[PDB]
RNA sequence: AAAUAUUGGCGAGAGACCGAUAGCGAACAAGUACAGUGAUGGAAAGAUGAAAAGAACUUUGAAAAGAGAGUGAAAAAGUACGUGAAAUUGUUGAAAGGGAAGGGCAUUUGAUCAGACAUGGUGUUUUGUAUUUCACUGGCCAGCAUCAGUUUUGGUGGCA
RNA sequence: GACGUAAGUCAAGGAUGCUGGCAUAAUGGUUAUAUGCCGCCCGUCUUGAAACACGGACCAAGGAGUCUAACGUCUAUGCGAGUGUUUGGGUGUAAAACCCAUACGCGUAAUGAAAGUGAACGUAGGUUGGGGCCUCGCAAGAGGUGCACAAUCGACCGAU
RNA sequence: ACUAAUCGAACCAUCUAGUAGCUGGUUCCUGCCGAAGUUUCCCUCAGGAUAGCAGAAGCUCGUAUCAGUUUUAUGAGGUA
RNA sequence: AAGCGUGUUACCUAUACUCUACCGUCAGGGUUGAUAUGAUGCCCUGACGAGUAGGCAGGCGUGGAGGUCAGUGACGAAGCCUAGACCGUAAGGUCGGGUCGAACGGCCUCUAGUGCAGAUCUUGGUGGUAGUAGCAAAUAUUCAAAUGAGAACUUUGAAG
């Protein structure tokens, strides 16, 4: 199926919310550093949200993976899916937003006959 | 492309663990644990039962009956930690207990196809413990109030504490 | 939290590796990385150090100086290295046959060495022979005589030129430089 | 470029570089050379010590084509000849035929005397020539001519 | 005379330019509407659809219009028309509410969601020889044992 | 390294063995809520902001270190005592590209107000240190050479 | 006072994007280092220059010509 | 005493100290005679990690340009909504679902009118206040009929 990995422990799995994304509409949830003269979020106050550190950094030896344990890759076309060929332990295909529904079904056809996993094999069906 | 290549593919080979130092010693019981004594199991469908202690198994586990004619205990094994043990023992040197090992209590090879989707007893395993309780039950006897013991449960009675308790 | 007597995370101040991506240049790197750590010779280390400097800091080595190195008694036959460029020099007539290996031959110099049956060698067909720099023998251009240096520490009395680009009279000649005028500097 | 400029680093960054404090003004200290004998005059002594004052006599209309005199040292006497013939008048010092350098011809008005010309005779054609250099073409076995 | 200048006029070609709050003030009946006594100031406003094919007809309504039917590929394109965001609003559904609410750490409860391994699988006599009809594993969570590292809490032994 | 005559084994450079259950919302996730504790409203000026300091009703879009001339340090590149084609000419598939002469700029020489003069006594000096190299040296180390560079006394050139 | 709701110098357009040592704002993330409110001069005291503190670029070398330190010896002070 | 003075222990808990894991930075190293996807990589060892003004570095994102994936696309591009999921510490990216209707991405570079929460910011729009204040000077209206879907307000008539 997929090569042995430690087990995930992402470490921090909340997203960080920017201060005061609830409060206004205007500021939106992607998060920006606080960088006020006077903030209490910036000045890491005691009971205010946390505020990414490169400590939350995950573990390198499973950085980028899926739950399953697989790195996603991007894949168009048929072409761009036999580079996963020699690397069906590690890389899971994942079928652009883009690609025409009659399209997938030809995708899915390389990747179910080449034992590649699919992360989206269920998108843009037919029925 | 939608993405371009990971030029540092990871390798694919799983890599062979190292060479692990761990030897698998045998288990040093407890010394309240001794063949004969009574325990009272504490977990498990006879949780409370008073059984008795009959053969150290070689899988950590414990072979015991409560005479299944007592207390309606079946020669099983447990785990020593989900027991504890009493000053009361009985003798059972006389027992056949040697015939009762691992692969005895091998419940059945499970495969794939053959699984409870929605849904007996042995003869040996009814035979054994007749052959087994008839020194335990012969042995019992010679004693005032044994018999009632095993049968009975046990129970923390409130305002008891087991921390200054003894078995 | 500990006393941190020096800076935390101060790097070491010096280059790793080129600034450049000149890729002769990191083949160069990557070769005498390998023979730098590979080989006892403390030479190695000083050439793969100097591959590293910039520009002002590898400054040209005339065929002069080169010629004037060679002037050393036991250096006759010693093989010249130049981190860096070499230009030929028109103040010498004569230059004594002798093998140079540097990064850069000018035009010039080129001519000039191999009319003396020189070996202008580049830096890898110098380690192809002397690995451990065998009687090597390594030069360095006058650093400190880069025009950009005389104004450097300028101040009272410093003996600086300043930073002037109109030189002449009536430029930097008045009051603070004469004492008929103010003061001296 | 643009985008590497510390400016799209200092986004977000509510002083763009420039402090709180401070306050980035237009001209905190005057505009050009202002103030330099009141203000800025540690500034104007400390780098630019001279600045102030009239020294010198005033040359009405001067011409720079009057005091063009490029120098040629005796170090480069030689570079002149082309580089075809330099070796073949170097070899075989012929005191009866001696290679004439016209140094007007290549760009310069005097010779200084940087030194140490090799022990072949040359005839310098040159508008001047300073006592060193005459001394040393001399010593060399040359002669230098004047022209104008 | 030419070499020179040229943000005006006429014509022409181009663009690493702007793309309808930008680009000229003006992509449209823009120096227009409008304001000022006047000199002057001076906007906004682009896009239905391929084509009006711009909703015949039926019914309710005084009528607007509604509901049908109908055109159209689409009316989630009806001239209040490409897409149709947010603020804000309605309705429905869910949840909570003793002078705020909102947030952080942790978990409960509710709602809702991805993953395995359930592998060609350590094989197994092709109905005129590639469906191996009993598979090896670990996926999630635990228990015991023997260990290792850090530590905690005791009980005893010898000795100075 | 221990135990071992040794073979080997080992608590000796990091967890293996066995057993069970479930194989899905069970664990986990997101989200809402409840609870425990905590949490003052952001931006800014400020010694000091939750302030009874100011701005902020909300939302979308627009919105603020740019370009140039001349330079400085630094970095890269090309050539290198030179360097710079693109003022211009030739050419061209045509604002591209390609090729090119002479000049001119900066540099190669300084100093003086100027007239002017204008850089080798020496192996381009001596001393001290100096990476590296060479010799001897099992090896430290000792000698010779000693680039750059730092200091210093010189020597030379201009001015007085 | 009034001079078109404008008057201790109307209104309109332009020079004009007038100037401001003053006020307000100054738009993405993360990592690493990380201060100053002191010196001297200035019609200088709401500001500049200058040294200081800081970052970056490094460079020459490789355990030293070192140190917010002690000890020993030797000074110096005129406060308590 | 749950006060004051004092002493003996026991105990509680900081982001402090120790140990372990992980992230990152720094530093010191290892890694090329048919062995490695051929080294800004991989790996080993160790120490560190607060931070405004500020400095540097590595990245994410937007409009456009060159190249390339003989890339995606009317079998549905872009956009937009999504208490639906995944990756990333983060900027952000990806995918699924709905709407939509015609273009748009990935990577290597180039380029700039390149990132908004503020500026009593600009323009546009929309809120709470709030169905609120208000529609209160000029003495004053009323009845019936007419028309009309509909009459405090219209017509006429009669009073006043």
């Amino acid at each position: 199926a997929s090569l042995p990995h430690p087990k995930i422990v992402k470490k921090h799995t909340k997203k960080f919310k920017r201060h005061h994304s609830d409060r206004y509409h205007r500021v939106a949830e992607n998060w920006r550093k606080q960088k006020g003269i006077d903030s209490v979020v910036r000045r890491r106050f005691r009971g205010n949200i946390s505020q990414p550190k490169i400590g939350y950094g995950s573990n390198k030896k499973t950085k980028f993976l899926s739950p399953s344990g697989h790195k996603t890759f991007l894949v168009a076309n048929v072409k761009d899916l036999e580079t996963l060929t020699m690397h069906t332990k590690t890389y899971a295909a994942e079928i652009a937003h883009n690609i025409s529904a009659k399209n997938r079904v030809v995708i899915l056809a390389r990747a179910k006959a080449l034992g590649i996993k699919v992360t989206n094999p269920k998108g843009r069906l037919a029925l | 492309s939608a993405q371009k290549a990971p030029k540092w593919y990871p390798s694919e080979d799983v890599a062979a663990l190292k060479k692990t130092r761990k030897a698998a010693r045998p288990q040093k019981l407890r010394a309240s644990l001794v063949p004969g004594t009574v325990l009272i199991l504490l977990a498990g469908r006879f949780r409370g039962k008073r059984v008795v202690y009959l053969k150290h198994l070689e899988d950590n586990t414990l072979l015991i009956s409560g005479p299944f004619k007592v207390n309606g205990v079946p020669l099983r094994r447990v785990n020593a930690r989900y027991v504890i043990a009493t000053s009361t023992k009985v003798s059972v040197e006389g027992v056949n207990v040697e015939k009762f090992n691992v692969e005895y209590f091998a419940k059945e090879k499970l495969t794939k196809k053959e699984k409870k989707e929605a849904k007996e007893i042995k003869a040996e395993r009814v035979e054994d413990q007749k052959v087994v309780d008839k020194a335990l039950i012969a042995e019992i006897k010679k004693t005032p109030l044994l018999k009632q013991y095993l049968s009975a449960s046990f129970s923390l009675k409130n305002g008891d504490k087991p921390h200054m308790l003894k078995f | 939290g500990i006393d941190h007597t020096s800076k935390q995370h101060k790097r070491s101040g010096h280059r790793t590796a080129p600034k450049s991506d000149n890729v002769y240049l990191k083949l160069l790197v990557k070769l005498y990385t390998f023979l730098a750590r590979r080989t006892d010779a403390p030479f190695n280390k000083v050439v793969l150090k100097a591959l590293f400097l910039s520009k002002i800091n590898r400054p040209p080595v005339s065929v002069s100086r080169i010629a004037r190195a060679l002037k050393q008694e036991g250096a006759a036959n010693k093989t010249v290295v130049v981190v860096g460029t070499v230009t030929d020099d028109a103040r010498i007539f004569e230059f004594p046959k002798t093998t140079v290996a540097a990064l850069r031959f000018t035009a010039g110099a080129r001519a000039k060495i191999v009319k003396a049956g020189g070996e202008c060698i580049t830096l890898d067909q110098l380690a192809v022979r002397a690995p451990k720099g065998q009687n090597t023998l390594i030069l360095r251009g006058p650093r400190n005589s880069r025009e950009a240096v005389r104004h450097f520490g300028m101040g009272p009395h410093k003996g600086k030129a300043p930073r002037i680009l109109s030189t002449g009279r009536k430029f930097e000649r008045a009051r603070g430089r004469r004492r008929s005028k103010g003061f001296k500097v | 470029p643009s985008r590497f400029t510390k400016t799209r680093k200092h986004r977000g960054h509510v002083s763009a570089g420039k402090g709180r404090i401070g306050k980035h003004r237009k001209h905190p200290g005057g505009r050009g050379m202002a103030g330099g004998q009141h203000h800025h005059r540690i500034n104007m002594d400390k780098y630019h010590p001279g600045y102030f004052g009239k020294v010198g006599m005033r040359y009405f209309h001067k011409q720079q084509a009057h005091f063009w005199k490029p120098v040629l040292n005796l170090d480069k006497l030689w570079t002149l000849i082309p580089e075809d013939k330099r070796d073949q008048y170097l070899k075989s010092a012929s005191k009866e035929t001696a290679p004439v350098i016209d140094t007007l011809a290549a760009g310069y008005g005097k010779i200084l005397g940087k030194g140490r010309i090799p022990n072949v005779p040359v005839i310098v054609k040159a508008r001047f020539v300073s006592k060193l250099a005459e001394e040393k073409i001399r010593a060399a076995g040359g002669v230098v001519e004047l022209i104008a």
